[PDB]
RNA sequence: CAUUGGUGAGCAGCGAAGGAUUUGGUGGAUUACUAGCUAAUAGCAAUCUAUUUCAAAGAAUUCAAACUUGGGGGAAUGCCUUGUUGAAUAUUCUUCAAGUGUAACCUCCUCUCAAAUCAG
């Protein structure tokens, strides 16, 4: 706050108001920018359930190997995480913890996925569309932005009809 | 029956299993 | 056809079917011969709801403008349809005209009930309804919050983090009387032509 | 008349010049 | 030539003491209307103050009490638990260990994308 002293450094040592470490290096706020999340706890929303992948991902690698009940869990696992597209690849067992992010699952939110098919120019003006009513995935029009949508989900997101957008292209 | 702490140890992550099953299948938006 | 079908239905004759597509236009089609009979319209007279979160007015909305269900009559002269809206619909085959438009439900903290949504209840930033107020409930039970945030008709009730949309699933008619019945989200509803069934006390002390 | 995509703005760990890593420039 | 483009002139044409546009403010509805305030059976509303105070009634988990924690590690230093030691008077406190003990306390993750550009 001051570009403080030489004199003033050593003896506010350990203080700081802008990154802590229960702040953790304001990780999450990076991902609010980069997906455009519109209340904070969407974040936490996903890393709530994202370590919850986790703690049934490590302890059913504490397991027997050949438990034949632990690599059938594991298939049912992945092909689950795999449905909603969460995790690029499903042969390797060892995404369930290394692909497993809050970016992950949050790239499979529903203005990513109109920001990669080049409907939109950008992230936040597919989440003004989604504001304004003109988007849709396959029956219904969604208002929503935050919509979790499945990577066999992601065909049916088409613009609504008789629109002003969709006449736009 | 395999064995009785690994009977606990299965029950435990089914029932963390039906939890992440709720949460991810709501979270799936169940369509 | 042309645009998105669904909620196929024949007629019990089977020469003709009911269409919705996702303009709302309801066909008629020809099994004898392939073309269409005629179609009648869904998008104009369609009772939507604004919900308390939507950012356009319900007469521009493309929400719930299409039917779920459709259902011809037990002479194939009438048909109720019924979708996502408020609005449950009886169209007369040959006429082509709707007969009654049917409200199921008059809710507020149902979302899309109501047609025009109250200014008072539009604040400076936000609706005054769509702020948090579950974490002031006395118990601690109903401050907890465990909405997951873009669940759609999933598990449960209070993890939408919404108001449940006024929907309704599925709709068929009686054989006999004509009643219909549809299975809303409150439920299901009977309307009837059981007519002075309501009860009738006389001369009460 | 409020715009749309009202988003929750926070601290900007690339522009804040509050942060000492950004207090080169 | 279609201009199905508007400018631009105009005219037919419409046409009652102007027409057309744009916006500020406020009020009315936007759920089905039984009056305001207070200490409330009553008093107030020019006032409850020099009756508002006595009176009664009014004290359990003998200490139940994070239903709330991103996930791994560990968890030194703390705490918890019992094991174990001393002191005071059947209990607190000194001392000490054992805890794949632990929302304190240390690190790793919970950022690097068929988005675009760029050499080949």
């Amino acid at each position: 706050v001051r570009k403080l002293k030489h004199h003033e450094q050593k003896l506010l040592k350990k203080v700081d108001f802008l990154e802590w470490k229960q702040d953790q290096g304001h990780r999450d706020t990076q991902v609010m920018r980069t997906y455009h999340i519109q209340n904070r706890e969407d974040y936490h929303k996903y890393n709530r359930i994202c370590g919850d992948i986790r703690r049934l991902a490590n302890k059913l690698s504490l397991l027997p190997p050949t438990d034949p009940f632990r690599r059938k869990h594991e298939q049912l696992l992945l092909d689950k995480l795999y449905a909603m597209g969460v995790l690029t690849t499903k042969s390797k067992i060892s995404d369930l913890e290394n692909k497993v992010t809050v970016s992950a699952i949050c790239r499979r939110r529903l203005p990513v996925i109109m920001h990669r098919l080049k409907m939109a120019e950008t992230i936040q003006d597919a989440v003004k569309f989604i504001e304004q009513g003109h988007v849709r995935v396959g029956p219904n029009l969604i208002n929503d932005p935050a919509y979790l949508v499945t990577r066999n989900m992601e065909d049916y997101v088409t613009w609504v009809d008789n629109s002003k957008i969709k006449k736009t292209l | 029956a395999l064995s009785e702490e690994l009977q606990k140890a299965h029950s435990e992550i089914s029932e963390l299993y039906a939890n992440l099953v709720y949460k991810l299948d709501v979270l799936s938006s169940v369509h | 056809v042309y645009s998105d079908v669904l909620a196929l239905s024949m007629r019990p004759d089977g020469k003709e079917v009911a269409v919705s597509t996702l303009k709302g236009q309801i066909s008629i089609f020809n099994i004898e011969d392939a073309k269409q009979v005629g179609n009648i319209d869904c998008r104009k007279d369609i009772i939507s709801g604004r919900f308390n979160q939507d950012r356009f007015t319900a007469k521009n909305s493309e929400r719930s403008k299409f039917f779920t269900t459709i259902h011809y009559s037990f002479d194939g002269m009438a048909i109720v349809a019924g979708g996502n809206n408020n609005s449950i619909c009886l169209y007369d085959v040959p006429n082509e005209v709707l007969l009654k438009r049917f409200i199921v439900s008059r809710n507020m903290a149902l979302n899309g009930t109501l047609e025009f949504l109250n200014s008072k209840k539009m604040t400076e930033a936000g609706s005054l309804d769509l702020i948090d107020d579950a974490g002031e409930n006395s118990d601690l039970e109903d401050r907890i919050d465990n909405s997951l945030p873009g669940s759609q008709r999933g598990g449960d009730l209070s993890t939408r983090k919404m108001r449940p949309e006024v929907r309704v699933t599925s709709v068929q008619f009686s054989p006999t009387a004509n009643a219909f019945a549809a299975a809303s989200t409150e439920g299901l509803l009977i309307y009837s032509t059981n007519d002075t069934i309501l009860f009738d006390p006389f001369d009460l002390d | 008349t409020r715009k749309f995509g009202l988003v929750k703005r926070t601290l900007n760990t690339k522009k804040d010049q509050r942060l000492k890593k950004n207090q080169e420039n």
